[PDB]
């Protein structure tokens, strides 16, 4: 705002206002299986056994 | 060997500026000046991933 009366008097008025804001938001899930499973031999009984 | 990869990316993205410069400015011969200015600036942004 700018005021000049009589063109001696002067007034001035400057105002300002500044708002910044911000959010952030990150979520990660990370999920592993890791399933094996090794079969080698098999092993039986013979029939004529004790 | 059977192997499946899916990726899926989603993003999205939102801006938003308003800017208003409202002025008013008198001026007699001399006697009475009068000046007035407004300027109002907003900015919105948004992002989302996935």
């Amino acid at each position: 705002t700018e005021l000049a009366l009589f063109s001696r008097v002067n007034g001035k008025f400057s105002t300002e206002f500044q708002r910044m804001k911000t959010l952030q938001v990150k979520d990660q899930a990370v999920t592993t299986r890791v399933q094996v499973r090794n079969r080698i031999y098999t092993v039986k009984t013979t029939p004529t056994s004790e | 060997q059977e192997d499946h990869v899916r990726s899926s990316f989603l993003l999205d993205n939102q801006n938003s500026q308003n800017t208003v410069t409202a002025s008013a400015g008198i001026a007699f011969l001399n006697i009475v000046n009068f000046k007035v200015e407004t300027d109002y600036i907003s900015q919105t942004s948004l992002t989302k991933d996935y």
